[PDB]
C-alpha cells in the first residue's frame, strides 16, 4: 500500500530536476564544424576560444555550443543524421588549394553532397572560405593560373555589385568571386527557401570571426520565424 | 428569409470554433504557446455565437422581449464581455509575433506556458470587470424620459447610456488595442523587408508582396469589422438625434459577424489542414 | 597477397559444411509456430483480468 | 586470386541444389490469423529530445531509454512511474542495455567508449562503473552476455567481446567491409548476427571467434537484425523496404517480405513470443505487422508524429513498446 506512494516521492524529484534542465536546453545553440581537410579549423578554432571535442564560447549573453567530429574518419557518413535538429553548418574551405592535389572540386563534391541530403533540408550553412592571403600571393604572382585547372574561369568576368577591398588587385577580387560563385551557384540551385549559405572571406589574422557566427545565426532565426508566420 | 440568414451566421460561427477547439485537443502536435491564445478566442466566439447571437435574433424578428428585465440585464453583461474579451486577444497574439522576430534569442525565455495562462486569465478578468461590474451595478444607466420609462416597462431590452461609460468602454474595449497592433505591425513589416533586402544583396542574380497579401488581410477584416460601430458609440452620445436607432444595431451585427472569420484568418497553417482533414472525412 | 590468402582461405571454410534441405526447415519452423500458438498474447488476445497493461 | 571466382560459384551451385521447394509452397494452406487490431496502453513523457534506444528488463516490468538530450531514464510501465534519471558526459548517445539480472546499464554513442553504470548496488545515485575504450569508430549496438562480459559493435567494421572486470578485448571479431549498425544474440549465447552496411549479415562465434557462414540478399545497407526464438533462423531490415528471413541450417533466403506500396527504409524489427508475428518499423511515422509464414500484413500501429527509431517486444509477450523521434514511448497490447 505505501509502495505506491513511496515511488510517487521520486517520480516528483525527478520531474522537478528535468524542469531546469529544460530551461537550459532551450536556451542554447548547438553548432556542427565541419571541413574539407588541411583546410584551417584548428586555427579557426583557436581564435574564437581566445572522438569528439566541444568547446563552449558565450557572446552578448547567449549560450553557443560547437562540435568538431574528428574521431570517426572516412568517406562515408552515416552519423550525419544525428545533427537533424542542429541551429547550423560551418563549413570550411582551403580557398587556395585550386592547383595542388583537385582538392577544391572535392570540397565542392563534398558541399553539393551535404545540401542535397535527405535530412538537413532545413539547416544552413556558414561557408568559410580561408586561406585568402596565400590565394592572394599565387595569383598575384604568375607562377599558375586558375584557367588551367577551372576552364569555366576564363570567361567569367566580375559584377559590378563587387566591392572589392581597398588595394586589392582586380585579379585576386575576381579569383574570389569566382570562387564564391562556384559554392553559390551549387546552394542557390536546389534551394527551396528553406535554408540559405552566407559565405564569408576569412583569414588567419582575423579577429571578428566570432561576431560573424553570432550575426548569422540570428538572421537564420528571424529568417525561419519569418516563413513561419508567412510573411518571407 | 432574414431568419435563414440568421440560423446561417449561428451555425457557422458555432461549427468554425467547435472545430478549432476540438482539433487544438485532440493532438499534441498543436498544442504550443502561441495556440493557447487562439483557443481563448476560440472560446469567446463560440460564447458569442451561441449566446448572444440567438437571442438578439429573436429579439429582432418578434420585435419584442419576452423575458424579464433580469435576463435583459444578464445578456447586456455577456455581450459586452464577450466583444471585449475577443478584441483584446487579437492584440495579445499580434505582442507574441512581435517579439517571436525582434528579440528572436530572448523569446524562448520570455513567454512560458504559465505566463501565457497568467495573461490569459489577467485578460479574462480585465474583461470581466467592465461588463457585468459596471451593468448589474446600475452605474450605466442614462437619466432621459425615454430611458427610464423604457427602463420601467417590463418588455423592453434596449441600449441606453451616459457619456462617461460609452466613452470608457468604448475606449478600453477597441481604441487602446489598436495603437498597439498598428505599431507591431509596422515593425514586423520593416524586419520583413530588412530581410528581403539582405537577400537579395546576397544571391539575388541568381535567381514585399508577400507580407502585404498578409498584414493587409489581418489588419483590413478587423478594421473594417469593428471600425464604424465604435466611431458611432461616441457619435451618438456627444450629439443626440444624429444617429438613428436602426443604424446602431446593422454596424453592431457587422461587427458580430466578424467572430465567423477569425479561424479562417489564424488557423490556415498546413498543420491546421491535416487535423482537419483527419476529424472529417 | 596476404590478404588474398585470407579470402581464399576463409571461402574454404564456408563451403565445406553440411546442408540440409529447405523443405525440412521450412517444416521445422512451422511446427514450432503451430506448437507454440497457444501461448502468446499477442496472437491470441488474452482475458481483460489478466492484462497488467489495462 | 581467380580461385575466389570458382569457389563462390560451388557455394552458389550448393545452395540451388538444397533448394528444392519455397516457405510459401508448403505453408499454403494454413488459414491466415486474420486482422490484428492494437490500442495504446500507455504514453511516457519526459524526453526533451529525439530518442533512438530501448531496452526491456526481464522482468516485464521496467525498461531503460536513451535520448540525444544526454540523459538515461528507467521507467516502469505498470504504474507510469520514473525510478531513474542518469545524466550523460557527452549528449550523442546511440545504444543502450539493460542487464539480464538488472543491476547495470550500457551505453555509448559517439564517444567512441561504452559506458556500465552501477543501479541496484551501494548507489543512492548512479555512478560511472567502467569505460571501456579502444574502438576507432562510433558504437551502434551493445548486448550484456553475462554480469561480466559484454559484446559491442562499432562503425570500425569490427565487433569486440570485453571482460568488464579487467577492461580490455578478450576476442575480437574482422570480417565486415562497412560498418556495423546491429547484432543480436542467440537463447544461449553461444553465437550472434551483425548486420553491417554492405548489405551483408555474418554468423560468429563467441567462444571460438572465428565467422562460420556469410549471408547477402540485400541491396542497401542493413539497419536492424533480429533472430528467432527458435535459434534456427533470423531476420534483417534494410532501407530498401524490404524484410527477408534466413535460415541458419539450409544457408540460404527463404522469404521476402515486401509491398509495392511503401518505399521508405526500415529502421527496426521483432519477433513475438510464438514467432508468427514479425514487427518492423518504417520512416513513414508508423509500423507494420507481418505474417511470417505467408508474407501478408494484418495490421498497422499508427500514432507517432515523427521517425520510429527502437522497438521491443517482453520476454513473456505481453506486450510491445516503440520508440520515436517525437520524444515519446507508447506501449501496445
Ligand atoms: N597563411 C595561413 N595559413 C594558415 C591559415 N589557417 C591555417 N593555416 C596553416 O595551415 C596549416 C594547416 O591548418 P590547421 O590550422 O592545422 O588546420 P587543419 O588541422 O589542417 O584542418 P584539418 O586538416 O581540416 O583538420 C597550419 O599549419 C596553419 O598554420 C591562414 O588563414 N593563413
Ligand atoms: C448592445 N450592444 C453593445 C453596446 C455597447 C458596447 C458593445 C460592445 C463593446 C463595448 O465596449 C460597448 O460599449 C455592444 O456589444
Amino acid at each position: 500500500r505505501n509502495e505506491e506512494k513511496a515511488q510517487r516521492e521520486a517520480n516528483k524529484k525527478i520531474e522537478k530536476q528535468l524542469q531546469k534542465d529544460k530551461q537550459v536546453y532551450r536556451a542554447t545553440h548547438r553548432l556542427l564544424l565541419l571541413g574539407a581537410g588541411e583546410s584551417g579549423k584548428s586555427t579557426i578554432v583557436k581564435q574564437m576560444r581566445i572522438g569528439i571535442f566541444e568547446t563552449k564560447f558565450q557572446v552578448d549573453k547567449v549560450n553557443f555550443h560547437m562540435f568538431d567530429v574528428g574521431g570517426q574518419r572516412d568517406e562515408r557518413r552515416k552519423w550525419i543524421q544525428c545533427f537533424n535538429d542542429v541551429t547550423a553548418i560551418i563549413f570550411v574551405v582551403a580557398s587556395s588549394s585550386y592547383n595542388m592535389v583537385n582538392r577544391l572540386q572535392e570540397a565542392l563534391n563534398l558541399f553539393k553532397s551535404i545540401w542535397n541530403n535527405r535530412w538537413l533540408r532545413t539547416i544552413s550553412v556558414i561557408l568559410f572560405l580561408n586561406k585568402q592571403d596565400l590565394l592572394a600571393e599565387k595569383v598575384l604572382a604568375g607562377k599558375s593560373k586558375i584557367e588551367d585547372y577551372f576552364p569555366e574561369f576564363a570567361r567569367y568576368t566580375t559584377p559590378e555589385d563587387a566591392t572589392p577591398e581597398p588595394g586589392e588587385d582586380p585579379r585576386v577580387t575576381r579569383a574570389k568571386y569566382f570562387i564564391r560563385d562556384e559554392f553559390l551557384r551549387i546552394s542557390t540551385a536546389s534551394g527551396d527557401g528553406r535554408h540559405y549559405c552566407y559565405p564569408h572571406f576569412t583569414c588567419a589574422v582575423d579577429t571578428e570571426n566570432i561576431r560573424r557566427v553570432f550575426n548569422d545565426c540570428r538572421d537564420i532565426i528571424q529568417r525561419m520565424h519569418l516563413r513561419q508566420y508567412e510573411l518571407l | 428569409g432574414m431568419g435563414i440568414v440568421m440560423s446561417l451566421i449561428v451555425l457557422a460561427i458555432v461549427f468554425g470554433n467547435v472545430l478549432v477547439i476540438t482539433a487544438i485537443a485532440k493532438f499534441e502536435r498543436l498544442q504550443t504557446v502561441t495556440n493557447y491564445f487562439i483557443t481563448s478566442l476560440a472560446c469567446a466566439d463560440l460564447v458569442m455565437g451561441l449566446a448572444v447571437v440567438p437571442f438578439g435574433a429573436a429579439h429582432i424578428l418578434t420585435k419584442t422581449w419576452t423575458f424579464g428585465n433580469f435576463w435583459c440585464e444578464f445578456w447586456t453583461s455577456i455581450d459586452v464581455l464577450c466583444v471585449t474579451a475577443s478584441i483584446e486577444t487579437l492584440c495579445v497574439i499580434a505582442v507574441d509575433r512581435y517579439f517571436a522576430i525582434t528579440s528572436p534569442f530572448k523569446y524562448q525565455s520570455l513567454l512560458t506556458k504559465n505566463k501565457a495562462r497568467v495573461i490569459i486569465l489577467m485578460v479574462w478578468i480585465v474583461s470581466g470587470l467592465t461588463s457585468f461590474l459596471p451593468i448589474q451595478m446600475h452605474w450605466y444607466r442614462a437619466t432621459h424620459q425615454e430611458a427610464i420609462n423604457c427602463y420601467a416597462e417590463e418588455t423592453c431590452c434596449d441600449f441606453f447610456t451616459n457619456q462617461a461609460y460609452a466613452i470608457a468602454s468604448s475606449i478600453v474595449s477597441f481604441y487602446v488595442p489598436l495603437v498597439i497592433m498598428v505599431f507591431v505591425y509596422s515593425r514586423v513589416f520593416q524586419e520583413a523587408k530588412r530581410q528581403l533586402q539582405k537577400i537579395d544583396k546576397s544571391e539575388g542574380r541568381f535567381h514585399e508582396h508577400k507580407a502585404l497579401k498578409t498584414l493587409g488581410i489581418i489588419m483590413g477584416t478587423f478594421t473594417l469589422c469593428w471600425l464604424p460601430f465604435f466611431i458611432v458609440n461616441i457619435v451618438h452620445v456627444i450629439q443626440d438625434n444624429l444617429i438613428r436607432k436602426e443604424v446602431y444595431i446593422l454596424l453592431n451585427w457587422i461587427g458580430y459577424v466578424n467572430s465567423g472569420f477569425n479561424p479562417l484568418i489564424y488557423c490556415r497553417s498546413p498543420d491546421f489542414r491535416i487535423a482537419f482533414q483527419e476529424l472529417l472525412c | 597477397i596476404a590478404q588474398a590468402r585470407k579470402l581464399v582461405e576463409q571461402l574454404k571454410m564456408e563451403a565445406n559444411i553440411d546442408r540440409i534441405k529447405v523443405s525440412k526447415a521450412a517444416a521445422d519452423l512451422m511446427a514450432y509456430c503451430e506448437a507454440h500458438a497457444k501461448e502468446d498474447p499477442l496472437l491470441t488476445p488474452v482475458p481483460a483480468s489478466e492484462n497488467p497493461f489495462r | 586470386r581467380q580461385e575466389a571466382e570458382q569457389l563462390k560459384n560451388q557455394i552458389r551451385d550448393a545452395r540451388k541444389a538444397c533448394a528444392d521447394a519455397t516457405l510459401s509452397q508448403i505453408t499454403n494452406n494454413i488459414d491466415p490469423v486474420g486482422r490484428i487490431q492494437m490500442r495504446t496502453r500507455r504514453t511516457l513523457r519526459g524526453h526533451l529530445a529525439k530518442i533512438y534506444a530501448m531496452h526491456w528488463g526481464t522482468d516485464s516490468r521496467l525498461l531503460v531509454s536513451a535520448s540525444q538530450d544526454g540523459k538515461l531514464i528507467i521507467w516502469d510501465s505498470y504504474t507510469t512511474n520514473k525510478v531513474h534519471a542518469i545524466p550523460l558526459r557527452s549528449s550523442w548517445v546511440m545504444t543502450c542495455a539493460y542487464a539480464p539480472s538488472g543491476n547495470y546499464v550500457a551505453c555509448g554513442g559517439l564517444d567512441n567508449i561504452c559506458s556500465i553504470y552501477n543501479l541496484k548496488t551501494r548507489e543512492g545515485n548512479v555512478r560511472v562503473s567502467r569505460e571501456l575504450a579502444g574502438h576507432t569508430g562510433y558504437l551502434s549496438c551493445c548486448r550484456f552476455l553475462d554480469d561480466n562480459q559484454i559484446v559491442t559493435s562499432s562503425g570500425d567494421t569490427t565487433c569486440a567481446l570485453w571482460d568488464i572486470e579487467t577492461g580490455q578485448q578478450t576476442t575480437t571479431f574482422t570480417g565486415h567491409t562497412g560498418d556495423v549498425m546491429s547484432l543480436s544474440l542467440a537463447p544461449d549465447t553461444r553465437l550472434f548476427v551483425s548486420g553491417a552496411c554492405d548489405a551483408s549479415a555474418k554468423l560468429w562465434d563467441v567462444r571460438e571467434g572465428m565467422c562460420r557462414q556469410t549471408f547477402t540478399g540485400h541491396e542497401s545497407d542493413i539497419n536492424a537484425i533480429c533472430f528467432f526464438p527458435n535459434g534456427n533462423a533470423f531476420a534483417t531490415g534494410s532501407d530498401d523496404a524490404t524484410c527477408r528471413l534466413f535460415d541458419l541450417r539450409a544457408d540460404q533466403e527463404l522469404m521476402t517480405y515486401s509491398h509495392d506500396n511503401i518505399i521508405c527504409g526500415i529502421t527496426s524489427v521483432s519477433f513475438s513470443k510464438s514467432g508468427r508475428l514479425l514487427l518492423a518499423g518504417y520512416d513513414d511515422f508508423n509500423c507494420n505487422v507481418w505474417d511470417a509464414l505467408k508474407a501478408d500484413r494484418a495490421g498497422v500501429l499508427a500514432g507517432h508524429d515523427n521517425r520510429v527509431s527502437c522497438l521491443g517486444v517482453t520476454d513473456d509477450g505481453m506486450a510491445v513498446a516503440t520508440g520515436s523521434w517525437d520524444s515519446f514511448l507508447k506501449i501496445w497490447n
